[PDB]
């Protein structure tokens, strides 16, 4: 201020003057005017102590706010790595969902999952314009298995013939139970004369069988009928043409292969 | 104002938000590989009915799996209903389930736990 | 504070004194006391102020403060309910898989398990080129054990053969349910000779087995064809010769192993 | 002409001799409040000395530091000095309106200056 | 005793231990109300006899005002010390705040008796 | 001053050697209360990490991560990441079954952030 200054000046010129010395009131404006400088330095301080108080309280704060934000950020990338991790567990639940619609009697594919195939493999014969072989396998005179040796041991000769079919498929190929004694063989992106050699090796397998019923061995074999895709035809009509194939190779003996 | 409708996959679920119904119903498994993609639409939709007037809203929901990313957006989605709620407006939210699988409904609880707004676990039946 | 009363109440009193009233001092006094005063007032409004804008942005930092808190439970709340999530996925995976691949009754692998177990094998045969063994188990007279004591009677005593077996095999050795009464032994990397010792341990371990059905405590054989699996062939023809090998210890009499070779 | 930039953790200031009128903006926790206030206090004394024509403070300050607060208070002092004395002199304190307390701060610097003290806000 | 708030600091004065402890953040509204009786407790117990006196402080923030009550205290400890009164003064902080510890050492500039500023995990 | 857990079927075997100065965990990590166990964890880190300036190794084998397990490990990165940005030599090895395929590219998701040493290990 400047009244201020002009009082003080005053005051001092006053307390300047030697024959006011030791008064009282003499006394009393020193002390005021120390006092004065005193507070003035005292705020100096409180005001440098305070200004640092909220300086370290601004950083704390500008701290928080950063903090939050990567929060925000770790929250959203957490989640995403979890949802990656949930994928594996799911494409692990599909596979088994998959594996359990399986013939309860021989493991393989029946006859739902065989249409379920079927109609993706139709799909695949657009898209990609590769067909795919089917085939039809039945196994000869099993009613004589049966009525010989019983439904039992009629039933481990199809448990048995499962086996050797699935040991002798490609990656890509799939065996099913269509029903009773006759399966399905489906391999995809394939033409008949790179079948013809798998088809022969299914039929071994098949043929070397030797299935135990108490102390004797079985001898079986199949006949099987074989086609092509032929595309935008439905699956049904596929199967149909394989089927009639399968019906001559019996009309014309056992343990037969046509091709149609 | 709009009707959202978003088909299903088998990865990710069908939703249905009919704006004259006043009704937001959502159905299947939810694994979106984009989840902003798939549910930004949705809140959006959510916060776009909730500013438009006082009508109520109500969620109806059949889910079955929730990926992380999607508890997290039914969470952003209950969180909006939850202010909605302490505001005035009447919102609420069934969660259907199959019975015999009980476990489902503890996971409902989970959601509804701060959740003051009508929440009914149901069971098919 | 103490001091700066003492000090004006001083000054009052001096202030109030007749005997000082019209000295040069006095108005002076006066004036300048209350000059301490305004500067007091200003420095107490300093501070007031200044500690209104402290209380202002400390509500906001309480504010950002309650947010991060906030996230922070929310992070920890959309964990907890994912983790449960996959756990019940897991539970459900869990039972699946045993279903397709463990045989209710015993519990050991099922043919499914074994099939997929002999197809890695002979691939890892062809690479590495070590081989497994095959061991194939019928149970001699079942048909006795059922027709006497009951199909009840008979399960127990599979119950304890698949017992006795798997406690005789080695860690990675596979013990699985190949039929009614059939068994199906996979000595992964094993040799015919090393397999010997292993395989007249299980057998030694079936027959000593004594199941009590009440008032009878039952004694059971097994037939039991081995093999090895001989590289450039498929699982099945490898199971095929186990199979023929049990076939040749059946007709010659029972309770016997026989092992099937290769002449050159 | 005084000009002086302003930074993330001071004010910037703009004292306009030919209008005749200092303008503050931002924030201030100043590291030496002396180096940078006294400046502006210098100014302001240079201008009221001068010659009679009105001096208006245009102030859109946000936070300030008790150092800043004081030297705040030392420049209204010297405004009131001017005013009781003839000089038309004056002072607008611009704040946003969504917070409060700024305005209640604002008024309590008010509240022994006798010079038009307009708080706004926008 | 008087109980802290979350913008108050707590504050017990221990007449037998004779000790001041005083914790927490300080933003009172009232702060003459909330800090002249500490500085009447204080000075009554420099008066009563010769016990040595011992402050023992973890404050967080302290507000203009309570920077200048915390002035206020400090000015009684030294013109105790000077008087040859036993009179010490120990000021804990977080490591991970240094900030603080300079603080404390602006406190302590103009003090003569023991200031310790001591860190803590 | 060692840290041993062992690993049952749903959370992982955590050894913490102080003296090799090595944090290895094998297996998966479906914790039921995932404090309990990964509390110890981030206190021995931090404890090595404030106890002196020997680096510090992590070797990983872990296989099916959940949610709360994926967040304490990057916390634990976290840890790594700032003793990295002080001058603390700190390294990790994750190793994995080349037959996962989708496991790297969830490795290299907890990488991205990581200034120190993060190797990503195809192991037969
Ligand atoms: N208790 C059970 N009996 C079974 C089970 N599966 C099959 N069996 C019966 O096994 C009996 C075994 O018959 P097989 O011809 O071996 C007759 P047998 O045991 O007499 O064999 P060999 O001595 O080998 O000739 C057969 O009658 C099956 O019906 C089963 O799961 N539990
Ligand atoms: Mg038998």
């Amino acid at each position: 201020m400047s009244r201020e200054r002009e009082l003080d000046a005053w005051i001092d010129g006053l307390l300047a003057d030697p024959q006011f010395h030791g008064h009282p009131l003499h006394q009393a404006l020193a002390r005021l005017r120390q006092q004065s400088l005193e507070q003035l330095v005292r705020l100096e301080r409180i005001a440098r102590i305070s200004d640092g108080f909220q300086s370290m309280a601004r950083e704390q704060n500008l701290s928080l706010s950063e903090r939050y934000h990567k929060q925000l950020r770790r929250l959203e990338k957490v989640a995403r790595i979890s949802d990656r991790y949930q994928q594996m567990m799911r494409d692990l639940n599909l596979a088994l969902k998959e594996a359990s619609i399986r013939d309860p009697l021989t493991g393989l594919p029946n006859r739902r999952m065989l249409l379920e195939r079927l109609r993706e493999e139709n799909e695949r014969s657009q898209r990609h314009g590769q067909s795919y072989v089917l085939a039809m396998l039945d196994v000869d005179f099993f009613k004589q298995v049966n009525d010989t040796w019983g439904h039992d041991s009629g039933d481990r000769v199809l448990v048995e013939i499962a086996r050797a079919m699935e040991s002798e498929l490609r990656e890509y190929d799939l065996c099913g139970r269509w029903g009773g004694e006759e399966f399905l063989l489906l391999l995809p992106q394939t033409r008949l004369q790179d079948a013809g050699p798998v088809l022969e090796r299914v039929r071994d397998s098949v043929r070397t069988l030797a299935v135990r019923v108490g102390t004797e061995a079985l001898s079986v074999t199949a006949s099987v009928g074989v086609t092509e895709h032929r595309i935008g035809e439905t699956y049904s009509q596929t199967v149909n043409r394989a089927d009639a194939a399968l019906l001559d190779a019996k009309r014309s003996g056992r343990d037969k292969c046509v091709f149609a | 104002m709009s009707d959202l409708h978003i088909p299903g996959t088998q990865s990710t679920p069908a939703i249905q938000g009919d704006w004259q119904a006043g009704r937001l119903s959502m159905q299947g498994d939810s694994y979106p590989e984009n989840s902003y993609e798939l549910f930004g639409q949705v809140i959006d939709w959510v916060e776009r009915f909730l500013a438009d007037g006082q009508r109520p809203l109500e969620l109806d929901l059949r889910l079955l799996y929730l990926n992380t990313s999607s508890i997290k957006a039914m969470m952003d989605i209950l969180d909006l209903l939850e202010e909605a709620h302490q505001g005035g407006r009447p919102v609420s939210l069934r969660w259907h389930y199959d019975r015999r699988n009980e476990r489902v409904a503890e996971l409902a609880e989970e959601f509804r736990e701060d959740c003051s707004f009508p929440f009914a676990i149901q069971a098919h039946d």
